[PDB]
């Protein structure tokens, strides 16, 4: 299947700045390559509601990866996304990370 | 899967552990002459009988196992296919049904 | 004795360049509530702030006036005015105070004239309040110089008669 | 000769040819039949340690060679020589000896092996023979005719004197055989024989004697070398591997062969001082082993032996050895007339002495030749008919002599005269005088 | 003088924001903005019962900032920043020269119910004003 | 799965207590001569018949047991999956099905 | 499958909390030692009702997920989440324990 | 000789053909063939304790044996011998041990073993003859003569004068056997026979008398070796063990093996305590257990023992002893006639007298020479043929004889006279005189 395998995705962390100060000019780091299997949560597509999924951040699930998840960014075949969770090792033989809950949830001032 | 996946799952990743457990059962009794079940160099065998039971359990086992790999929180179960009623039901197990 | 309140407001304050009656007769609306003066102070974030409560004033009108026509003229062209006002209380020409005070353009619904003469009302009521402001400037430079202008210098040459 | 020569001779010929005729005599090899063989990876065949082997030798082939010799003589009624001097010793001896030397020299010739057989001087001198195993020699010509073999040496090693190994041989000569240490490579003067002692293999009265050929003339003697003793011998050394292989198949088969597919069980460092101890049999696991249990087929072994006897059975032996049909042949003279076991021999027994009976006799002449008196044949001489015999005619005859006797009629003597156990009349003399006397 | 440079602080205040690692991440936002749905704690933020009103006028001079927050995102980062501050300053009356000026008005109103049973959550409206109008 | 979780299995973790349980329906059973089923070592063997039984029933019986690895307050039911019928049928039970 | 891990390297990770006053106490929590699992309720992904579930904490389940959970803040994989719960081992041969409860109750006041 | 040599001869010569001879004797070894073996984890064959084993003489050889002796001689008519002082002695005696020395001398070698035979001299001095088992001893020359061998020396040893096990050698001298004793290595004096006592194992009439040949010359006595005793014997003794396998097969086939593949039942400590004393067999677990129960294939090995028993029945023995089909042969004289069981032996027995019936006459004669009488062949004195005999002739005769005494024709006298009974016709005289008196 999968042999040794990355995704191959590469992932690169993505930083307006390392600093206190926020925003402008920006910065690229590869933090590293890491391999995931990422779908979005995106709605189960089931869409029994289907209102969701809304989040903001976006669930990507990499295995045994400390680095891809947040406060890190993860970048797919060189594009850039940011995302927000907490890694997981949901199953697998090998624990693979996943991201967990979601912020700005439903419900709006 | 991948080779890391397969040195993920327990069974390949440890050859020995797999290896070793099947003799424990298999080397006193199956004559246990022994039919040798052994090179003189001493490389393990495994018994037919101990292999079919042994791979097709342990080949679920790993799948039960997970992680990847694993039937999540909410999921099918992986469980009830792969465990033999039907496997069990080879070998009969009875045998031979009657004796 | 002459008495006379000039109108007079080119766009800064107090227009800063007399323009001869209709003359106010006299009133201050308000400056209760801040009410906001050219505020002075440091390492401050001004406030109230751009904002004035309201302005009033109340005219009269002689056979003989010029400069409407001027007025029009200059409403053409349209800005924002903050016009003069002279009290009396021995207001000499050269010696007159006065207050710069704010004006609003808008409100001049009619003229209506007594055979003798003319007398029209004028009020001026600044459009408010915007809580967050900012002129900055005007009204500061109003303050300041209302503290003491230059005061009609025209009016001197009047009182002929 | 020089050593090399004669050794030269020796290496190349091929030893099996007796030798398996001299091994076969003791017995025949049951072992390389016998043992089982399995294949190991490489599939080189290979005899199982385990099988033991079991060879027998027969008791028939011993019991017929011994009467054979006794029935074919008949003991000849008499023996002469055409020369005066060999006649004088005749008359006396009769044979003694020299009937049964014949004997002994044809039928030694056509004993088991030789293959090829050379004669030895006995120490006495007196005609000894030996029978030593195949080297085998190689026929050459010592003498310069090359057709003539005058003899191939042959060399064996026996332990030993020493008793530790040595190869020896020994040289055979003409005038006698001769004995040679190997170690030595010759013991004493190699080149003169000689020139006595050693003493001559045979002497002439009076003086020595050479034979004129050299031992030994190899022995074909037919192209199968099936006979004379062979031809029983080879014939029942097959049988008796085949008799030996199937009573150890028997054995075999009781024995027992319960194996167990399933089930340990401990391992079988632990099985086995267990097992000898409880010396019970129980199966693990799943309970029985019928593991074929050995065999279905084993029946069926059974009808395929009964067919391989089968086809053994027509080819095979096994004499009859059935009771005559006919009657009379009471019992005594039944017992040894039935085969018994003349008959077979006798055939042989009469080729021993014919073909070349006519031979012997014109040899026997030839000995004359070498008396140097003139030759008749001895047949010529008396003049004689061989075999007349009758021995067989004495048992037909004897019936109608005892007839003869007791009537009287006649002979009754000349019947004895047949014979002649006597030609004197006196015998049947005494009975009329008798008979006048009485009473 | 300050003018603009007063708009300029506000330019500061933009930084801070952004010099706020945490700031990037929310990004603020929620729970505020969509994700109040989110699970507990979920803080928003926004006017309260704030509808536009009046027109061909300023809002006001003063901005006012409601909060409204479930698991108190933050009434304490901005209101702890603000007390110090305000704390130090304060103890002496807002006046300038020749000018006086007053924060009008209070008002205080709490309301908290939980759906969920957690506990109530608190609600703080803070108002500035800035110069006058 | 993991070493770990193979600890954490009641069975694994405990070598002793499910060894120890088979023998002593076995070792009185059997024959009983005894087939010794044993060692002159005294190392233990369990009988086919009872192992086929043990081993299912005790395979399940983990996965039953979970906790992992067991079923969810809301889940589908490792345990009719697992448990025989089929094994059970193994054997037949009845066996040679008449006598 | 998993085996053991090798995961643990101990981060204390960051949290202010609980301030009172002007004055603040501030306390590295990361409570995971073992590096933990966190199981999302991430909704069902059913998302039958869909309406839930922006936990504000993330429910986790891990081996020894007890000390994991709530009342100190987890890092997984350097990824920081905070999360809510009264740990209970759910199951598993190895106690496993989850997060059990989300805040903040659905109904806001 | 030293004793290092004479004892290193002894050791190398194996024991075992002679010893399996005389093991034979006494009988067959079953118990190698009779246990099942099994396989131990090692997997070398381990023969089983339990299995006991049986094995029987055979008593159909004892009796053909002595049967055999007594029809040979038949009984000269007379013996003499060409020596006046050899036939005063032999007259008288007649034989009279004589004939029983020859029968017993060829009859003793041609007995099974020896294999090789070495006389004693008795106490009496009188020639007695015992037979020990092999050494077996090596062949080898004491004398100079390398090819004869004078003796091989044996030892054996027997427990015990002393009780306690002590190895035993007896040297064997030409002159007389002699008895060592291990211990001392020893007795008497060694180097000295002698010079008397030992009194000489034969002597002269007056004087000491030597062979001139000593004992023991090895005897072959064929490859085989299979005769003569032995070669009865060696069939025997297979078919012994064969039969005894058969026999033990049935009783192990009858006794029981139940084996249960199930069910316990308590361990077997307390299974088999219980099991004793219930006595009775229940099946635990599920009822009944098959368990093969042995075996389908039991039957089927039947048909392999018949067919293994076919097979045995070609080559086997059990002599047909059926009756003679043949009429006559009066019961009496047929249970005596029928085999019975002369016919077997008495080709042998002929074998033992000859080949060799001459040699022994020709000895006999040497023995002559030993006298030194001039020698003359003991058939050429009389002269006498051997055999007439006629024993056989006896019988068919003496049916003739009834009727010829009966008629009086004839002879009848001369009838007798044929053995003679006695040449005496006064018998008949008698008769006649009776008849003339007569009445």
């Amino acid at each position: 299947m999968y042999e040794e395998f990355r995704d191959v995705i590469t992932f690169q962390s993505y930083v307006e700045q390392s600093n206190g100060e926020g925003g402008k000019t920006y910065k690229w780091v590869d933090e590293f390559t890491a391999a995931a299997h990422v779908q979005p949560i995106s709605q189960e597509e089931y869409y029994k509601a289907q209102q969701l999924q809304t989040p903001i951040g976006y669930n990507i699930y990499t295995p045994y990866d400390d680095r891809i998840d947040k406060k890190m960014r993860v970048i797919y075949r060189g594009k850039i996304v940011t995302f927000i969770g907490d890694p997981v090792d949901l199953s697998g033989l090998q624990e693979i990370t996943r991201i967990k809950g979601k912020e700005d949830g439903a419900y709006v001032g | 899967q991948r080779v890391k996946r397969l040195l993920s799952i327990t069974n390949d990743k440890h050859d020995e552990y797999l290896t070793e457990m099947v003799p424990l059962l298999v080397e006193f009794a199956k004559d246990e002459c022994h039919n040798p079940f052994i090179d003189k160099d001493g490389n393990e065998s495994i018994p037919s009988g101990v292999l079919i039971f042994v791979a097709k359990a342990a080949q679920f086992y790993m799948t039960n196992a997970g992680l990847t790999g694993r039937s999540m929180d909410t999921v099918s179960y992986n469980f009830a296919t792969e465990i033999p009623s039907t496997i069990l039901k080879k070998l009969n197990p009875y045998r031979k049904m009657a004796r | 004795q002459d008495v006379k309140y000039l109108f007079q407001s080119i766009d800064a304050a107090t227009g800063s360049a007399p323009l001869f009656p209709a003359y106010q007769t006299d009133g201050s609306v308000s400056g209760e509530r801040e009410l906001f003066d050219e505020q002075t102070k440091n390492g401050r974030i001004l406030g109230p702030g751009s904002v004035a409560d309201s302005g009033e004033v109340t005219y009269y009108g002689k056979r003989g006036d010029a400069g409407q026509k001027a007025i029009e003229d200059a409403y053409q062209n349209g800005k924002q005015i903050k016009f003069w006002r002279v009290d009396t209380v021995k207001n000499e020409n050269d010696k007159y105070d006065a207050q710069f005070g704010f004006a609003y353009i808008e409100s001049r619904e009619y003229s209506d004239g007594v055979e003798g003469a003319v007398e029209i009302s004028i009020s001026l009521q600044v459009i408010g309040e915007l809580k967050n402001g900012e002129i900055d400037t005007l009204p500061e430079e109003i303050v300041n110089v209302s503290k003491g202008g230059y005061d009609f210098q025209q009016p001197g040459q009047t009182t002929g008669e | 000769p020089d050593t090399t020569m004669i050794q030269k001779l020796i290496d190349e010929h091929n030893p099996e040819p007796l030798l398996k005729g001299v091994r076969y005599y003791m017995c025949e090899n049951d072992i390389e039949k016998k043992r089982r063989t399995y294949y190991d990876a490489a599939g080189q065949q290979l005899v199982d340690d385990t099988k033991t082997n079991n060879r027998t030798s027969h008791a028939w082939h011993k019991l017929f060679v011994d009467q054979k010799t006794q029935y074919l003589v008949g003991e000849p009624v008499t023996f002469t020589s055409d020369n005066k001097t060999l006649l004088e010793y005749v008359n006396e001896l009769a044979d003694d000896d020299f009937d049964d030397i014949l004997n002994e020299t044809v039928k030694n010739m056509s004993n088991k092996g030789i293959e090829y057989w050379h004669p030895f001087v006995d120490e006495e001198g007196e005609f000894d023979y030996v029978i030593f195993p195949a080297e085998e020699m190689i026929v050459v010509y010592k003498d310069n005719t090359r057709r003539d073999i005058l003899f191939a040496l042959r060399y064996y090693s026996y332990k030993g004197i020493m008793g530790e190994e040595t190869q020896k041989a020994e040289l055979y000569t003409d005038t006698h055989v001769y004995y040679y240490e190997k170690i030595d490579g010759v013991y004493q003067m190699d080149y003169s024989y000689g020139e006595n002692n050693p003493r001559p293999h045979m002497t002439k009265g009076g003086q020595a004697i050479g034979w004129g050929r050299v031992p030994i003339i190899p022995f074909k003697n037919n192209e199968e070398m099936v006979s004379d003793l062979k031809f029983y011998k080879d014939l029942i050394d097959n049988y008796d591997s085949i008799t030996s292989s199937t009573m150890d198949s028997f054995s075999d088969f009781q024995q027992i062969v319960y194996v167990l597919k399933n089930y340990d069980g401990e391992n079988p460092k632990e099985f086995t001082a267990n097992l000898r101890y409880h010396s019970v049999i129980k199966v693990s696991g799943d309970g029985g082993v019928d593991t074929l249990r050995a065999e279905i087929p084993v029946d069926s072994a059974a009808k395929e032996l009964e067919r391989i006897q089968d086809e053994l059975y027509k080819s095979a032996q096994a004499v009859d050895n059935s009771p005559e049909t006919i009657g009379g042949g009471a019992t005594g003279p039944a017992l040894e007339k039935l085969y018994a076991l003349l008959d077979l021999k006798a055939n042989m027994a009469e080729r021993k002495i014919r073909a070349g009976l006519r031979l012997f006799f014109w040899f026997f002449a030839e000995y004359l030749r070498n008396t140097g008196k003139g030759d008749f044949n001895p047949d010529k001489e008396l003049t004689m008919t061989f075999t007349r015999t009758r021995i067989q005619n004495d048992s037909e005859i004897v019936q109608s002599l005892v007839q003869g006797v007791t009537g009287g009629i006649m002979s009754k003597e000349t019947a004895v005269a047949r014979n002649p156990f006597v030609q004197d009349p006196e015998e049947e003399l005494a009975r009329i005088e008798e008979e006048m006397n009485q009473y | 003088t300050w003018k603009l440079a007063s708009r300029a602080l506000q330019k500061a205040t933009v930084e801070n924001l952004e010099s706020y690692q945490p700031l990037m991440e929310m990004v603020n936002q929620v729970t505020e903005s969509p994700g109040k749905d989110d699970p507990y704690p979920y803080v928003v933020i926004g006017d309260q019962s704030s509808t536009p009103f009046e027109t061909k006028s300023s809002f006001g001079e003063n901005i006012t900032m409601d909060f409204h927050v479930w698991g108190g995102t933050t009434r304490a980062e901005a209101q702890d920043i603000s007390s110090r501050v305000l704390e130090a300053l304060t103890y002496k009356p807002l006046m300038f020269e020749g000018f006086t000026f007053v924060a009008k008005k209070l008002v205080l109103a709490q309301v908290i119910t939980d759906t969920d049973g957690v506990t109530k959550h608190g609600i703080i409206k803070v108002r500035f004003t800035i110069n006058n109008n």
